[PDB]
């Protein structure tokens, strides 16, 4: 067994290098040549807030078993993940690093690293996917606390103590670092924002929300305080091991690449725990745009299967909003969910309505009866209030997908509305400008209907359609059926 | 300069 | 004295009508022909929320004196304001209507209306402006509660009781209706949004903000509840009379028009009261784009003088953000403010910092050492994060004045930042895209400086300038400094 600085990086990495003239993105979907140039313990900037760097961290904390699964990872990135753990963590808090080789082409990627201090390697004899691989790691873990990291991460200064501090104080907290960005093209390490929380739209894909101005203002007195989050990104977190077991580990029938972040986030919150992001903990991650590995089912199909298994167990009736966003998912078989349902009963978990009200209240819920919603698009332009209020005209600007003045709905009452204002046909004469006015179900001047395969908007009871030909010289107008609009 | 604006 | 329905509207209005072929906008800056067609008590739609149309208040409410000042108002609009008050208000709650004629060309505009039940008219023998005129009205008022309205308003169903209810319960509340829109061209009455609060940017011009999603969500259980507002529009409000006196009426040295609304809003909040908008109370107002009357000498200057008198008394050091937005105001003389300062001391008012933290926290305030702040403008476009995060590119979209992804600062550390992200020169090669990264005070790749009369942004220690030529096909870039339009950038506030 070898201390990490004595490990021969050039020998380990140097056979598997990108051959002369070959594509350096093909194997990993990140730039391997740029990854292989880096020292295994290369210096990275300290991206922590000033206050973190002055804190003296407790070290009288429970040790962790670090679980890292991988499938055909680049040797340089995997080595670097392992050494960042060993170098940046107090030695007594690392019980072991468990490498779960998820059926990589070459078993030596993992096995050669077993010589390094504290490294244990477990090889799956067939492809199992990250969820089952993580559970195999967890089952083998000797320490009281689990830490999970992707196989292309780089820990920063004092990344570990702030995470362990939280779960040592309360074992029902599941906690994550702020995840810095390691650029997939040049491998520069870049400090992420600390003002984010995790979330999702009704398609159930993970996304980052900025905190509201109100939330940020409340933290002004302690800007590095834990941030409660509705959802974790999923690959980097610390959890009490016995808590992970009692809550049901992960759903063993999810495959490859999930979905599992969604499932465990709902399960922890609904069943009495919490999720946090810990600003003083920084860990970099190679974010990429494409998967470099195979999916037997999907990737489209496996992602939908996994997501289904989460939705059908945890979301109650609100699953129907997911299917409203992704109707193709209804045709995807998802298998037996019985033991997951029995798990939910056994734990006494709160309903999803509770989760929406108490954990993710800012997620906008179409408690209906909306016919359509979102932006109203014409080419690259979008319907826009122009910041106007009642009795003002309306126009177009380039679609920005930020919502706000380009957010609209087509209601059950057949009105096209923004907030409590509605597009109003103030004058039926062709070429007349339309105006924004307070919505009244009554006002027949406010009623609109989609036509021609949801490609246009006609004013109900007329031969007038919404028309942009006047947009830059007065505003949107009503014209005899620039008339193309799609939600 | 300019008046009180419209709600 | 004549009961309002017996008043001869045609005789009163006729005689001042728009003559054959003449411009119907000249006199009033709204369409007088369209205003004159209307019956004095014309029907208007009930724009109140459903819940109002049955809800209530107490059964012994104090009566009010209604004060309406005017200077050369259109007869039809003035008459209609007065009769909307008499017709839509319970008679026992109207003590009187006091018309303050602020030196109109023709004294008969006002005097003829003195025949109407409950109407008293006071004529200024010279031009005094709306602030001194309102105070003359308030000083003559007999009732416990004051109501102020502009002279071109139309009260809606049960507009008054919800306002009085609030001040009867707590005399330190100053309250307004939701102000509906009477269109200046066709005179249609249009229901306004109820999801607004009053506010302002650092130029101290009144503007309407939408409530935040959080505020709206907290009201779901009672959507017609009072709305606390940092600022009132200023022309339509109800206030306990003695409270109006104790707090110092209005600043008597403000002239003509503008921003006595600003002054009274700050004074009430800092000195222990509150401002509310009351959704069940609806009153229409003829909003116009231009003033039809004269300002001795010039509206620009008078508005700045008045605004300065408010800022210098109430805003403490934060006045410097106003002067950063309107640097020409520093050259405008504003007169003696001593008695207003002594008034502030005497009332034990909180500092402006308190007002920003507790009353208007959503007004975005520069750090004390910021060099510049706000939007970064290029023509009609603005610097925009495109919703991106760290390691993402940056771009432009059309300026929307809603802040958010178009809000930036130039810090003491010479960084251009949004939240805790900073514009970072990741590669010095001309044409290289810049990226957003976490701000690192040491990082020299994040340092920028204004040049050429604060018209461009150059990367410190280089001959590279921020450039939009690549905006739509990759993002903002760094390019050799040169005379192109794509390198022009201005912040909205400059310290
Ligand atoms: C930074 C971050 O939060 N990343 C998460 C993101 O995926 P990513 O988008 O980061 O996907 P990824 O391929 O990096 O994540 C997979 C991780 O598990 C390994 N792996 C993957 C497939 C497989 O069949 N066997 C295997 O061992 C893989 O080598 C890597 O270490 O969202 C996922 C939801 O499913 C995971 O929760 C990831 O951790
Ligand atoms: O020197 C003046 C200027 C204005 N006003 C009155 O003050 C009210 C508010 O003025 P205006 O309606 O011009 O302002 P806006 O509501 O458009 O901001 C109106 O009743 C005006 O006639 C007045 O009595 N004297
Ligand atoms: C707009 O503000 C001015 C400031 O002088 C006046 O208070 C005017 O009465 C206001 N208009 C409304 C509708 O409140
Ligand atoms: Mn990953
Ligand atoms: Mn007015």
């Amino acid at each position: 067994k070898v201390r990490w600085p004595d490990f021969n990086q050039e020998a380990y990495v140097g056979g598997t290098m990108v051959r002369s003239g070959q594509d350096p993105y093909a194997r990993n979907k990140f730039n391997q040549v740029e990854s292989d140039k880096l020292r295994m313990d290369r210096a990275i900037p300290d991206t922590r807030h000033d206050q973190c760097q002055r804190k003296q961290w407790r070290v009288d904390l429970p040790a962790t078993s670090v679980v890292i699964t991988f499938h055909n990872e680049a040797r340089s990135a995997l080595l670097r993940t392992v050494v960042s753990v060993l170098k940046k963590s107090p030695p007594h808090l690392i019980k072991e690093i468990i490498l779960v080789d998820d059926y990589s082409n070459d078993p030596e990627d993992g096995a050669l690293l077993g010589k390094i201090e504290k490294v244990r390697v477990l090889r799956n004899d067939r492809r199992e996917g990250l969820m089952r691989s993580r559970v195999r790691g967890a089952d083998a873990a000797q320490a009281k606390v689990l830490t999970f990291l992707d196989s292309h991460c780089e820990c920063n200064e004092h990344w570990l103590e702030p995470l362990l501090e939280r779960v040592a104080e309360d074992r029902t907290r599941v906690v994550s670092p702020i995840i810095d960005v390691i650029n997939m093209d040049n491998f520069q390490y870049v400090g992420a924002s600390a003002d984010l929380k995790g979330g999702f739209d009704w398609n159930l894909v993970f996304k980052w929300d900025y905190m509201t101005p109100e939330q940020r203002r409340s933290r002004q007195g302690n800007p590095v305080a834990p941030i409660k989050t509705p959802m974790i990104a999923g690959g980097l977190f610390v959890m009490d091991k016995f808590y992970f077991e009692e809550l049901g580990k992960y759903d063993m029938m999810m495959d490859v690449w999930g979905g599992e972040n969604l499932e465990i986030s709902f399960r922890v919150w609904q069943c009495g725990g919490s999720l946090e992001i810990i600003p003083c903990s920084r860990v970099g991650h190679v974010f990429r745009k494409q998967h470099p590995y195979t999916f037997p089912g999907g990737s489209g199909t496996v992602f939908a299967r996994n997501t289904r298994r989460a939705a059908e167990v945890w979301m109650d009736e609100y699953k129907n909003f997911y299917y409203a966003a992704v109707p193709s998912a209804r045709n995807v078989p998802y298998g037996n969910i019985q033991s997951r349902l029995e798990l939910r009963k056994k734990l006494s978990c709160k309903p999803f309505k509770w989760y929406l009200e108490n954990v993710y209240p800012e997620l906008r819920v179409p408690d209906h009866q909306d016919i359509a919603f979102g932006a109203l698009q014409q080419g690259t332009n979008c319907l826009d209030t122009l910041g106007h209020f009642a009795d003002g005209v309306v126009g177009v600007y380039e679609c920005h997908n930020a919502g706000g003045n380009q957010e609209w709905a087509l209601t059950k009452e057949k009105s096209v509305k923004h907030m409590d204002l509605c597009l109003t046909v103030v004058d039926r004469a062709p070429g007349s400008l339309i105006k924004l006015q307070g919505c009244r179900e009554d006002d027949s001047r406010q009623k609109w209907e989609q036509i021609e395969g949801n490609s246009k908007l006609r004013h109900v009871g007329s031969n007038l359609c919404l028309d942009s030909r006047t947009a830059k010289s007065g505003g949107l107008s009503v014209e005899v059926c620039s008339q193309q609009w799609k939600f | 300069d300019s008046t009180t604006p419209a709600p």
